[PDB]
């Protein structure tokens, strides 16, 4: 979503999560805060769907 | 046209961080409870033990005075 990406992602800022020892608990985190990013991108879609067909 | 849409003025902020209260006393204050409550404890036991010992002594010396007849 941040190097090749498709069709309005590139309008959106969020947070990319990254961890740093490679175990289950870094990967869980980032899951949460995938959450939390969505949640984020969530909002900004919602605050900016424009008019048109569909 | 009627379409669905977002209000004029939008929508309001939404929260996405994450936020901990953190709450609880420190932990001196749980250290000295639980000393507090030891010595309590300690002193409670240490006189109900006293007044046991006295009454175990009573039964005793009543035993030993009623020992010859039996």
């Amino acid at each position: 979503r941040k190097t090749q990406p498709y069709d309005v992602y590139d309008q959106v800022e969020f947070d990319v999560p990254i961890g740093s020892r490679g175990d289950c608990y870094d990967r869980y985190l980032c899951r949460v805060e995938e959450m939390r990013q969505s949640i984020r991108i969530i909002s900004q879609c919602l605050n900016k769907m424009p008019p048109g067909e569909i | 046209v009627k379409q669905d849409m977002p209000p004029v003025g939008g929508y309001g902020p939404i929260d996405y961080k994450r936020n901990l209260p953190r709450r609880g006393l420190s932990g001196y204050s749980m250290f000295a409870v639980g000393i507090g409550a030891l010595l309590f404890g300690y002193w409670s036991m240490m006189r109900w033990n006293r007044e046991r010992r006295r009454l175990q002594i009573e039964d005793f010396e009543a035993r030993i005075a009623l020992m010859p007849l039996l």
